[PDB]
């Protein structure tokens, strides 16, 4: 046979949810592991039958489980069961998403919130500057990138975003399909600021003598929306 | 300056100040106290994420840049309810506040400094508790061990040899050769491990030899014989090498009563197994010592909690470890001596009151090793259903009864047997034994295991998938668990004496090698959010259980949770 | 799924006792291992559907195999099973209690003894005395117990019981319930009679020397039945 | 002589053992999962089912490097470990490399900017040891021209060249034709199956967390799959542009599926195109070989090893798999590790 | 339950929270914030009080049991102003608290506990603060060291070979063998001493040697030619090598002007000494740098508090150092262009913002060693007395003044120097340097100096008497300033690399060698309660000083606090 440790271990799925397949026949409502094995084994099933695609198939995970199959709880445990399947096209990865509905009202882990908001970068004013992606190709930039550097397809006044990042919850991105117009808000950076990657652009203490410098730098190579002024004046070390 | 939506907030981090988050399928209710977080400024890991060069890792790192960072994580310990993130630092844990980069971000001290040598761990939504802390164990079979790391223990405590028949009754390693095996067997494993000699003897020359030879304390155990002598012997030579005594005291009252064997312990500091008796000890009345000043009581798991099903599963088991017959009228006498639905009963409202300071296995001697922490919760959430919510509770929540219970296997068991500066907690200083939970499965299966600042166990997929969260997924061994990774991973505890003569060099042993200390000079006062005495009586014939003058008792529960919802057998 | 170790051998449980089932059903009189583990499984089953105590549960598997369902010597093979099963409860030891019944000759290990009766502490002479417990707390007393030293609370004449032991078989025990009154036999220790330990009331060699220091301790610390003279007269070490 | 051990290999091939080139170390199952499939060594970063394991194969820091180089004696694989590149600090850099690392890994998930790209160059060409990288599929510093210029014509390897496992869209597969880059695929988009795209497509939505009521998930979905690319890398397989094969383990990619997947698209190409131009004779032996290099000899060389390992070749290590030639490239009969059976 | 009067309480233990106390003959109120104290639980030591065998010592002690306790005392840090007890272990601060016995008191923690092996120190109605740091020292004469010591200074940090020409100009100890001859010379001092080297030289290979050799920094100073050129090199050598640069501008604008050094240093970080420019610098502006994110801006200790007397002593000294001539035109040129009364005037307003956080002596170079503390709280009083109390005062006290002056002599300098995790504050795991105040004689006269742990020097009246108060009483060497024991309380501070390569052991240094950290990531915002930034202005010809676009100025003052009521001469 010449069997594989995978093979061995879905083996070991195929015949949990045959347990839970039987367990279910009998009329008992199936925990969190049955159903997930249920649901996993039927899916490796099908594809073996090679009769369905994998969009069929996640499609189909959802139908297995009616709520009233499973114990209160479970269909707020169950967000997604992933299976990989091996098809006549080889082997894909199969997820279902949300099979079970819920029913009840247990929710294990469930949160209580106050529905108070959260105030983000609380001190820091925000400017707004006008950006445009005026490149062929979409540009996403996230929350505590240094806005100065970003792609030098994007056109700004880079001038006012010098030592900024923008204000939004941190994590997050803001995405400039091509040819797309938007205003977004910056605010300071915090910390020591001091700024070192991202183009190399100014990798030192941001501040006004260094604007220069990025400013002079983002010039020479060809970032859009950068106006330093002409006759500029080395310093000892650039 | 942005306004954000809690809910969408809570999605991206994690609950924060004043939110609520339920624990496992119980109805106890965790309030987040306080967050170290400057909103705004959330440490995030993914493509285009802040936890990137020159943004939240610095490019001009501290010198005590750390090696591994748990983000935005919901910490639960008995010092409080709140979200930090953790740093750890060479199998330490470094720090535990804000975390990020200095150079832009306001308020990041130099122990949590994020740079290239950091790893990331996402904890967003997850709970950082304690590795758990079992000091009842059975060393019967070696296949325990993996089952109780499995669950969320990262320490066990306890004797034996094997599935040898003196094992099979007492957590006993007996001598100076016996030591020796197991201290060198447990370089195998994935757990923090100690070990307790035989305290049933009158030679305190025998005591002392084992003590030396790296034992961490002694077992008292009726097997072997509990009476007055051997109990004050072992209690001179504990003292004179600052160990702890654990006890199973004589349930056929052969050389005295309970009060016999208090006046044998006479005010030392001892560690009582199974204290309510159904585990073993002075009929009926063993559990009133647990009410003592110089007591450390301790309840095993399979008592907790009271159930319909209880009473004869524990009868059926003392007539078949103990080879009893039901034709016999003095067998039966005995085992209705021992059982006691009452105590049993009694035993669930004194964890609930603090009584009882202690949870333990007993593992594979009446006892499940990986049902130590899901039976404590089972019980706190069966008390919360009866009793309701604690009137020692600060607002809409159970913080108060989690710290309680939370720290029955976490702080508790770590401070009486003298290794609470090493673990039991999350705090700055101590070894990074950590269990991410995620709160719909907190209490019966975690997420993974850190054991000495490195992954050690965690669910997993099959390995040839295209990412690690497809079926089947059950836990598998990390690479902290192999090769000679294990070694820096894992502490065998040993006495001070033994330590001191260079036990870990005579026996040539790989792993950490730390001393237990202070184990002689503490009292049921130094069991956190469980230090209550009081006057406990026990009717002689009715085996009624009155704490101050009051009735204690609690009702069977026909149906637990964290039970069938989350296991398939 | 999230198995642990512990599902993972119930799980191979489960198909063995399918697998003895199968057999069952074909018609094949079933060994030891499929007897042990049909019972098993039916257990979990039944544990797992929650609709029966584990009080029945254990009656429950002393009727699932006939003793014509297994090969002659299997009945008398399995004692008992014991079986871990999770209820609605929780987790609870259901063990079942000779599960089938002896149909044939076959006894594996069978014990052929002599008819002899075996004399145990031969050579030895043995006294009788009366013994009444006068506390409220059942006392249980083994065979090579110093019974000079037994429990305070008993009642006896213990001058007469000083260096002897009871005269029963080894590793049993003598019960004395809470106001119960019986008389024993006692014989004298053997080997060196050197008595250490047991309530610390000897700690020497025993002999009629070290017997009057040992009725002055059980006098002063209130051992019922003890009559030490007094004007007791001290040695130089007690 | 006396002191000879005999192995029959009548009807069976030998071939070396396989090289994987881009393992995320998640789990140590991976390393049994690639033995039985062929793989001798395997070469990438991790700590373990860290969040910036399953993401990237990097193996951060010194106690890091230590924690994994002691883990792995407990293993039947050769193993070396890629430090983190994404830094601007050449003495962090410098430090990962003394401290047992064969190399750097950028990834954009710990931001893959021209800074970073410059600096790791620098100090790999300072150390000899070779660099990795996961461009930066948002443009978000720049384009692909803009990391070619920051590469600046400095030896790179490239992961998942075609971009489904990320990189610049929609643009990054133009870098296999550079001189300067060793362009390796992964897996998951080889052959190009019916399945392939929707299967793609959904992983992505898991692994980013997107959602499908949200446009600018959608969009960001929509530049990253690009089944045109995909079938195009197949046939750029079958012309020698691209010139490794990888797993991506269990980050989008089968670590048990690298060699099985190899002969799949070289089967998948002959049926389409046919024999190749440059075969000599009735046979595929230059097919052969051109598919059987991209997980042998070319990741050997790419990452300094090809003295020891990557071939059947007097004075190397005796790495060797034996095959049936009825299960050729799916299972074989055994490894030859180190001149033993394992 | 008994009631005590505050007054009595306070004369038996000192202050407890919410009491003020005045500091020396100042107008600054210090009010206590918090009490770590059970209430009749207090600390006391004499005949029949409670540190004795079995009450307050314990006799099962813990085994982290104290070497030296201090009760009752009023801490005096930037971390706050609280009463607490002190205890000291092995040279480093075990924990701070209530402190006791566990036997007989509720709340004392394994870290406090008082056993046999404690020594007592009484506290109560005293103040403890860190000992200071001094980082503009010239080492001109050997007996400066005791002068800062009596003064409250603890760490030295400076440069020179002694009283030759080049020292008696600049903190600078030049080369290899220059440093090999100071460290030597180290080892006889009750002192913590690091030292600079030179780095007036565009040579990189004879920057690292020196780095290598020693020394935690660099100086720049305008005698050895403080040019762009060498601040390039020397910034690229320090952040290779992780020690801070210190500077002497250019007062003579000979290479340039103020804006061509700030170029030079192109945002690194630097120190910057006597940044007002009376001891040296760009004429007449370098104090505009002093709001600069990447300076630490330091000032020296004879232009505060600006005084009727400052402005004519400084003119005539700098006639004296500089061999100037009232007959030459061109020397009274350079001397007006020098002193600025208008910038002596503004730095104490500055210091008072917060603008600059570091006071120093710049010692026996125009500069007294023995008077840093003195004159930063004289500058403290004379501020509050001109602009009243803070605003970000909370309450009828000057807590926040406090603080802020503080840190400008304890933690600012020990951030700058990269040696605040081991010096700088009173918290736990931090070196024990500590100086005893009583509030009378705060800032001017100290009662007692722990040094490592151990008393160094104290007050003390003559030898032959009954008692150690009788006079007369002056400050006098204690043990661990003698013998051996003086190795074990002292620190010679080097960089990482000269560390890593054995400097102690091939210097034969008995003293403890530890090295600076975290020297080039740190700005100006990582100063304690001095971090504040703004755009400063010069007015060219008037020398005024404008700071966000106001004019910034103080009056001089015609008699300050602490000086004539304390001190015979
Ligand atoms: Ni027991
Ligand atoms: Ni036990
Ligand atoms: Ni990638
Ligand atoms: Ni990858
Ligand atoms: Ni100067
Ligand atoms: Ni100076």
């Amino acid at each position: 046979m010449k069997l594989t440790p995978k093979e061995l271990d879905k083996l070991m799925l195929h015949y949990a949810g045959e347990l839970a397949r039987k367990r279910k026949e009998k009329g008992i409502k199936l925990n969190y592991v049955e159903a997930v094995a249920l649901i996993s084994a039927h899916i490796m099933e099908e594809a073996r039958a090679g009769k369905k695609t994998a969009a069929e198939l996640m499609q189909e995970g959802r139908t297995l489980l009616k709520p009233d199959d499973v114990m209160d709880g479970v269909a707020s445990m169950i967000h997604e069961v992933g299976i990989e399947a091996m098809f006549p096209d080889g082997t894909k990865l199969v997820t279902v998403h949300t099979p079970i509905e819920a029913n009840g009202k247990l929710v294990p882990g469930e949160l209580f919130l106050k529905n108070e908001d959260i105030t983000i970068n609380e001190g820091k004013k925000a400017v707004s500057v006008k950006v445009k992606n005026v490149g062929d190709r979409p540009v996403q930039i996230g929350s505590h990138f240094h806005f100065f550097e970003v792609n030098r397809c994007l056109d700004f006044d880079r001038e006012k975003t010098f030592g900024k990042r923008l204000d939004i919850a941190s994590g997050t991105a803001v995405r400039f399909e091509p040819g797309e117009e938007k205003s977004v808000e910056l605010i300071d950076i915090g910390g020591n600021r001091r700024i070192f990657g991202f183009n190399a652009l100014v990798d030192r203490q941001a501040d006004n003598e260094s604007k220069k410098i990025a400013l002079h730098r983002a010039k020479e190579r060809g970032f859009h929306g950068t106006k330093s002024d002409d006759n500029y004046v080395k310093t000892i070390k650039e | 300056m942005k306004k954000i939506s809690r809910k969408e907030y809570v999605s991206m981090y994690g609950p924060t100040t004043g939110d609520k988050v339920r624990l496992g399928d119980t109805d106890l209710i965790a309030e987040v106290e306080h967050d170290y977080t400057i909103y705004g400024e959330e440490l995030k890991f993914g493509g285009g994420k802040t936890l990137r060069e020159g943004m939240s890792q610095s490019n001009n790192p501290s010198k005590e840049e750390l090696d591994l960072i748990i983000t935005n994580a919901l910490i639960v310990d008995y010092t409080g309810i709140y979200k930090a993130d953790i740093g750890i630092k060479d199998g330490k844990i470094a720090g535990i506040g804000k975390g990020g980069n200095k150079d832009m971000q306001d308020g990041v001290k130099n122990n949590l400094s994020v740079g290239p040598a950091t790893e990331a761990l996402a904890g967003e939504g997850l709970i950082v508790t304690a590795g758990g802390i079992d000091t009842h164990i059975h060393f019967i079979s070696p296949q325990q061990i993996p089952t109780a790391f499995a669950s969320g223990v990262t320490t066990m405590i306890g004797g034996g040899t094997g599935p040898a028949d003196g094992t099979n009754a007492t957590t006993i390693t007996p001598g100076r050769r016996n030591l020796k095996w197991m201290l060198r067997a447990a370089e195998e494993y994935s757990m923090n491990l100690g070990f307790l000699a035989k305290g049933n003897t009158s030679n305190d020359a025998s005591l002392a030899d084992q003590i030396e030879a790296g034992a961490i304390g002694f077992k008292i155990h009726e097997d072997w014989g509990t009476t007055p002598s051997a109990i004050n012997h072992a209690l001179d030579v504990a003292d004179k090498y600052d160990v702890q005594v654990a006890i199973h005291t004589d349930t056929l009252n052969e050389a005295g009563c309970v009060e016999d064997t208090m006046a044998a312990i006479a005010g030392r500091t001892m560690h009582t197994f199974h204290t309510e008796g159904a585990g073993g000890g002075h009929a009926p009345d063993i559990i009133k010592v647990a009410g003592e000043h110089n007591i450390l009581p301790a309840s095993t798991n399979p008592t907790i909690p009271f159930t319909v099903n209880t009473e004869a599963e524990h009868m059926d088991m003392l007539m078949v470890c103990h080879h009893l017959d039901k034709s016999i009228k003095e067998d039966v006498q005995f085992a209705d001596s021992r059982i006691r639905p009452q105590t049993i009963a009694a035993e669930d409202t004194l964890h609930d009151m603090g009584i009882f300071s202690i949870t333990s296995s007993d593992s594979q001697a009446m006892g499940r090793v990986g049902e130590v922490i899901t039976r404590t919760w089972q019980t706190a959430d069966k008390n919360k259903k009866e009793f309701g919510r604690l009137k020692e509770e600060k607002g809409d929540n159970d913080n108060f009864r989690i710290k309680r219970y939370l720290s029955k296997y976490t702080i508790n068991p770590a401070i009486a047997h003298g290794i609470s500066e090493y673990v039991g907690s999350v705090e700055v200083g101590k070894v990074a034994d950590l269990v991410l939970w995620s709160p719909a499965f907190f209490g019966v299966k975690p997420n993974m295991i850190i054991k000495g600042g490195f992954i050690a166990l965690s669910q997993m997929g099959d390995a040839n998938a295209s990412i690690p969260t497809p079926q089947p997924v059950y836990y598998r061994e990390m690479f902290a668990h192999h090769g000679k990774a294990k070694y820096d991973a894992n502490i065998t505890f040993v006495s001070q004496a033994a330590y001191d003569k260079g036990i870990k060099e005579e026996l040539g042993l790989e792993r950490q090698v730390l001393p237990v200390k202070n184990c002689r000079n503490i009292t049921k006062k130094d069991m956190q959010f469980n230090d209550t005495t009081a006057h406990i009586e026990v009717n002689p014939e009715t085996y009624h259980v009155f704490v101050d003058g009051k009735e204690v008792t609690s009702k069977p529960a026909n149906k637990v949770s964290l039970a069938q919802l989350f296991s398939i057998f």
